[PDB]
RNA sequence: AGGACCGAACCGACUAAUGUCGAAAAAUUAGCGGAUGACUUGUGGCUGGGGGUGAAAGGCCAAUCAAACCGGGAGAUAGCU
RNA sequence: GUUUAUUAAAAACACAGCACUGUGCAAACACGAAAGUGGACGUAUACGGUGUGACGCCUGCCCGGUGCCGGGAGGUUAAU
RNA sequence: CUUUAAUGUUUGAUGUUCUAACGUUGACCCGUAAUCCGGGUUGCGGACAGUGUCUGGUGGGUAGUUUGACUGGGGCGGUC
């Protein structure tokens, strides 16, 4: 039974990485939000 | 985008009304075109996107003038 | 040639196949090729413009002179070779002063024949000549619709068009459609009727040798769900409906056309 | 729109005079061309002083110059070799670059602009007829007579 | 030569039994279909919610789909319990 | 061959073939307030839509109604 | 006033021609080792097409909604 998370380190780093949430203003609001609620990781980090 | 580069003329936003008073919102455009214009102060055509109001104002003053005031305006023509 | 191959299994039953000897069994000229990747129907948006296109075998392309600006150089005919973008086969020519070139075939090419371009032209086919040149009623193809367009019309295998009239500066040529069209005399022709006129005599026999065409499968509307498309829903295989596009135009017998800017170059519409 | 005419208009050309003319025709072709100038409370002083009589000759010298100019070549004769086809088909049709390049570099100095055909573009092989406008008002008519070689 | 034949890997899931607080939020055992093709698969891309994609079932779109998920309008409204 | 992943694998869907219809190329059509892109680096022996569904015999009568195409005698008919 | 006609006025529909607006997903040159874009020369269309405001027609393509109660369950029928 194949599940839905299959993981891949280059997939989740272009898909939720830091800069690919710099690259559009709305990515940009979520590190904004998630800044401003303290949360220590900002984003998935390798 | 839609606006005119003479008089400012830029899209409004407004309501159209049936006979029912129904409501929907539309949006009114300027009746922009693109127009050459020959300047003799510096010996060439000068394109402007410019609507039917402001190709009158033109008429009305002269097209140095406008340019003058398109200058101050801080926006390249 | 046609050939029908026997019935050894299903899916050979009803294949026709269309077999040319003179073909060039061979690689193609490399420096006339260049990529062609495919789309599979999607636009610059990703979202699907045109349906039922995706698949196929990888094609190359050939860069085909349309245009004929080669004036005064004789050519030959090095070989024909078969064009995987075009109905038509191609014919590749080597002209005198040591430069190849693509061009589409006429029916009368053969390896080591002569072609000529410009006004200073002969008559045979291959030759390509301003259409004021071209003696009224002949036969012609690759026409231009523009001078220095490059050439639209009668491009398919075995397609032509038909000179009619010459009046002014403006010449009247009956299409394969049966539309009078009145074109610009300064616009090039080519003489003689494009090739491979048995191309329409193939009927591909199975399903997968549409779908290796880059064909993909299509469905018909009844079939869908009422969300779907504007036909559709009902228990069994109920209609009720005018026939119309899945976008709602009503198709037909519906005309389309809507220019208004060509319409002064059209003498006469299709019966 | 009330503006003030430099040159003679063919139709309502009065040396400015204040004559309604749309906006138009005098956007796009009066004042881009020098024919006219808009005028509106403020030139109308300055016409009636400095352009009342002053560019007058000035205006004229350039008419005199142009029928000096057509009257250069006396034999208003135009003969250019082509190597036409076999019993009519000439070569290629020629407009007004080849004409006016062999007539400037023989013959009357004229811009391109001025060559009219009012008979085609020479298709036939012949004699033919070319009315040349060096001014609204002065015609004149050169006879041309290409040969085939 | 073949969307050819028999048959493993591989892909799929026609029948039966077991299992239903299971080993498993669809599996196991014994049979079963395709298996050079309209095949299958790795890696990476593209299409985003009245939208996508669909050999078309209202199927699928992160175990959720006749309109996904998260936050907000919002303590929606509830002649009902 | 494909289909309701997880109760329906089928007569359903697709299919080669067939027909109608639109489209002359700045094509029809589609996605986009627009630019632009796909169609197609193709152009009527091509492309889109629709129905039927290999192959053999074939496919009759009806234009009232609703669509679609063409006409203009006459009537009615908006902004202005 | 009924009956008619020379020149001048408002004229509007129609037709022909022209180019200077405008279009050019025609060719060529330059910015530029650039299928974008801009400028220049020329060709072809040309006051058409196209676009803005107003307006008639079409418009389940899309949207918001409605589709009563009594009733020997409801529906049908009947009644108000």
């Amino acid at each position: 039974m194949k599940r839905t998370f299959q993981p891949s380190v280059l997939k989740r780093n272009r898909s939720h990485g830091f800069r690919a949430r710099m690259a559009t203003k709305n990515g940009r609001q979520v590190l904004a939000r998630r800044r401003a609620k303290g949360r220590a990781r900002l984003t998935v980090s390798k | 985008s839609r606006v005119c580069q003479v008089t400012g003329k830029r899209p409004v936003t407004g309501n159209n009304r049936s006979h029912a008073l129904n409501a929907t919102k539309r949006r009114f455009l300027p009746n922009l075109h693109s127009h050459r214009f020959w300047v003799e102060s510096e010996k060439r055509f000068v394109t402007l996107r410019v609507s039917a109001k402001g190709m009158r104002v033109i008429d009305k003053k002269g097209i140095d003038t406008v340019l003058a005031e398109l200058r101050a305006r801080g926006e390249k023509y | 040639a046609v050939v029908k191959c026997k019935p050894t299994s299903p899916g050979r039953r009803h294949v026709v196949k269309v077999v040319n000897p003179e073909l060039h069994k061979g690689k193609p000229f490399a420096p006339l090729l260049e990529k062609n990747s495919k789309s599979g129907g999607r636009n610059n948006n990703g979202r699907i413009t045109t349906r039922h296109i995706g698949g196929g075998h990888k094609q190359a392309y050939r860069i085909v002179d349309f245009k004929r600006n080669k004036d005064g150089i004789p050519a030959v005919v090095e070989r024909l070779e078969y064009d995987p973008n075009r109905s038509a086969n191609i014919a590749l020519v080597l002209y005198k002063d040591g430069e190849r070139r693509y061009i589409l075939a006429p029916k009368g090419l053969k390896a080591g024949d002569q072609i000529q371009s410009g006004v200073d032209a002969a008559i045979k086919p291959g030759n390509t000549l301003p259409m004021r040149n071209i003696p009224v009623g002949s036969t012609v193809h690759n026409v231009e619709m523009k001078p220095g367009k490059g050439g639209q019309l009668a491009r398919s295998a075995g397609t032509y068009v038909q000179i009619v009239a010459r009046d002014g500066a403006y010449v009247t040529l009956r299409l394969r459609s049966g539309e009078m069209r009145k074109v610009e005399a300064d616009c090039r022709a080519t003489l003689g009727e494009v090739g491979n006129a048995e191309h329409m005599l193939r009927v591909l026999g199975k399903a997968g040798a549409a779908r290796w065409r880059g064909v993909r499968p299509t469905v018909r509307g009844t079939a869908m769900n009422p969300v779907d498309h504007p036909h559709g829903g009902g228990e069994g295989r109920n209609f009720g409906k005018h026939p119309v596009t899945p976008w709602g135009v009503q198709t037909k017998g519906k005309k389309t056309r809507s220019n208004k800017r060509t319409d002064k170059f059209i003498v006469r519409r299709r019966s | 729109m009330q503006v003030i005419l430099l040159d003679k208009v063919a139709n309502l050309g009065s040396l400015g005079d204040q004559v309604n003319v749309k906006a138009g025709y005098a956007r796009n072709f009066l004042v881009p061309q020098g024919k006219a100038v808009p005028a509106t409370k403020k030139n109308i002083e300055f016409f009636e002083a400095r352009r009342a009589e002053l560019e007058a000759k000035l205006a004229e010298v350039l008419a005199a110059a142009n029928a000096r100019a057509e009257k250069i070549n006396a034999l208003e004769t135009v003969t250019i070799a082509s190597k036409a086809g076999d019993e009519g088909k000439l070569f290629g049709s020629i407009g007004t670059r080849d004409i006016a390049d062999a007539v400037t570099a023989a013959g009357v100095e004229v811009a391109k602009s001025e060559v009219r055909l009012p008979n085609g573009v020479l298709r036939t092989t012949g004699e033919h007829e070319v009315s040349f406008q060096v001014h609204s008002e002065v015609f004149a008519k050169v006879i041309v007579n290409v040969v085939a070689e």
